[PDB]
């Protein structure tokens, strides 16, 4: 491996290890449900009420927190009924979001080649691949086995639904998770993979397009090159093309997801400051 | 240098900050808000480190509040300095 | 037949109980919970355990508390295992406020009965100081499932933890022998509610001067709750259920002695109590 | 003879009230006190029929606090009369 390319994942792992706090330790005072949007019986145009049902209840966790002390509460959502019920962990999911957000920003800023960057081009990068990154992230603390993101003190179950598994990986961004966790990638593949979606140039904003698709092709030969060094390339030949792949489809889950945040922010603001500015 | 108060109603408020001198530095500002007189539980929302606007809602008519900014560095080098910029209004 | 003045007790008894038990408990509100914003550890005296007998007796009534919400959520606590002490204690704040709620019920339990009001203050205070704990351990058992090891409160649920121990331990601490054994009898609310007037109306407790006056009303209820028997059961095989009550009543007495006790070992670690509580408990 | 504040120190209080009328039936007082600008929480507490006296602490040094005595009635007669008493005091 080539001494720039290993400068690369150098400053990509440093970046990391400076702003992923795997423990979740620094999320504090987020709310949580029984502790928001009036229900509709009105309507004729929701209609949009279906829709965000039909997005959200795919995505369905339960909340587990586990106390200092030993103990341990449990949050068991409610059956969908009519409305109003589909949002109670929204309000949460926003606060984590936020505090996932922070570190995304944060692990960018570390970065020498996108300090570097001019601003208006930093702001397009950020705010095109922070759900990605956060995504990213998430992965990394998922337990395919239990179907749970282990979060340190916090733990998100997903609900059976069988439905499911055949439901359940029809959603994209579950079989996302399910997929890119039997892959079994190493912190250095993640982070690299982290690199390439943050530099993307296709992403709208972006002015300064030759400077960075010069550098997404870069982290893209420093990862091709570290599979064929550090894994045994027979078995691992294909493993490049499928992580380039996933990235492919995590740029659509994203577009996907912007789609269902407007939808649901139609209904009710549920997205903080930082979000708004982010989307 | 400092923290001002674009347009208000009783309720609702436009703050401006001019942007550092820094950054590279910081990755998002903390803004905070609450009736500056104790009581009250302070707070606070974070905005990305390239606004220079933010809004304040919710704000109860004509009544002594106290808004602080917090920067917030990324790990590694300010610019250990900082100070938090302050100002008081009353709707 | 059960005579004229038997049945004007048993009808005013009734109206107590559903005039001031909420079987519901909608309007028990605004209660602490764990993990929501007692007692420091102690590292390490010599004359305490104290702790280790405190850890004892409350090791044996552990609890889970289920919170189902209006919307169909539900929120779960399960309690730390005991790694001593201060663990142990993380309920009692909730249990405090659970038993001032049940205790403002109680007391307008008496309040509302005619040969309650009839009596002197100074005895009125004693018999509640006295049968606040029994009346409202009697009331508890209206609401527990035998099965599940439950008592369902509407919104509110305490489930007993495993013993592992198995029910062989569970049944060798006395108030759950009581709930299991008190669950099988099948009581009627007619038997529950003259239950409560028995124990209520007790001469034996500390402070009472009209002895004579109460022991009367006693016996009177006794008399209302063996003929209820006599009428409403068929006697071959419902004969022995009055005395097995009576004995019920007896341990009822004892259990409260017990947990008098009890409190005030868990009282001398940290002051637990509500000021209601402490007042029907001699603070 | 109100309500009235028997004894005090900067932090501690010992309330005292005539013990009225109606007893027959009242099961018991619930008793309030917060400082006595809105803004605390207020808090609250019950002791039965029978008392006279009750004790409020944790007040903090040269404050004012409200406090408020609420009469329950057994349900039926009371003595559809009440009123709360209320006093004012500076620790
Ligand atoms: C992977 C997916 C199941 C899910 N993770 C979770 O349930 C918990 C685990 C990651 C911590 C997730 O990350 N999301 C992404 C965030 C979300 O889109 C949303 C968040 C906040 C607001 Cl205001 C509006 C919409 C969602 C609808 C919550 C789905
Ligand atoms: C029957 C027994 C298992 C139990 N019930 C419960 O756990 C669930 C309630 C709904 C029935 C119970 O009634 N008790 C009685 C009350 C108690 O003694 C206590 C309460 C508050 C304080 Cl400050 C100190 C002590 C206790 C140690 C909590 C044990």
């Amino acid at each position: 491996l080539t001494e720039e390319q290993r400068m690369m994942i150098r400053e990509l792992m440093d970046a990391q290890m400076k702003t992923f706090d795997t423990t979740f330790s620094h999320f504090k005072n987020f709310r949580l449900p029984g502790v928001e949007s009036l229900q509709a019986p009105s309507r004729e145009e929701a209609a949009k009420w279906s829709q965000v049902r039909k997005d959200l209840c795919s995505l369905k966790v339960s909340l587990q927190l586990r106390g200092e002390d030993g103990s341990v509460w449990n949050y068991k959502p409610p059956a969908d009924s009519g409305g109003k019920e589909i949002f109670s962990l929204l309000p949460h999911m926003a606060d984590m979001s936020t505090y996932m957000f922070k570190g995304i920003i944060s692990f960018a800023k570390v970065i020498s080649y996108f300090r570097d960057l001019p601003i208006e081009d930093q702001i397009s990068l950020l705010k095109g691949a922070a759900f990605e990154l956060c995504q990213l992230r998430f992965n990394t603390v998922f337990n395919a086995e239990t179907g749970t993101w282990e979060c340190g003190r916090l733990s998100y179950c997903l609900e059976d639904t069988a439905g499911g598994f055949q439901q359940l990986l029809l959603e994209p961004m579950l079989k996302f998770h399910y997929m890119l966790k039997k892959l079994q990638l190493h912190e250095e593949e993640y982070v690299l993979m982290q690199a390439i979606s943050l530099f993307s140039p296709d992403r709208p904003g972006v002015l300064q397009h030759r400077v960075v698709d010069q550098l997404q092709e870069q982290f893209a030969i420093t990862l091709k090159s570290y599979i064929e060094c550090n894994r045994p390339q027979p078995a691992h030949r294909f493993l490049f093309l499928k992580i380039m792949a996933m990235l492919t489809e995590l740029r659509s889950i994203n577009a996907q997801h912007t789609q269902r945040l407007l939808r649901i922010q139609d209904i009710h603001p549920f997205a903080t400051p930082l979000m708004q500015e982010l989307f | 240098a400092d923290l001002e108060v674009v347009a208000a109603t009783p309720t609702s408020l436009l703050i401006s900050w001019p942007p550092p001198y820094y950054v590279e530095g910081v990755t998002v500002f903390r803004i905070t808000y609450g009736e500056t007189g104790g009581n009250s539980p302070v707070q606070e929302f974070t905005v990305p480190y390239w606004t220079e606007t933010a809004t304040i809602s919710g704000l109860k008519p004509g009544v002594d509040y106290t808004i602080t900014v917090y920067a917030e560095m990324y790990p590694g080098s300010p610019w250990m300095d900082i100070q938090p910029i302050s100002i008081n209004y009353r709707t």
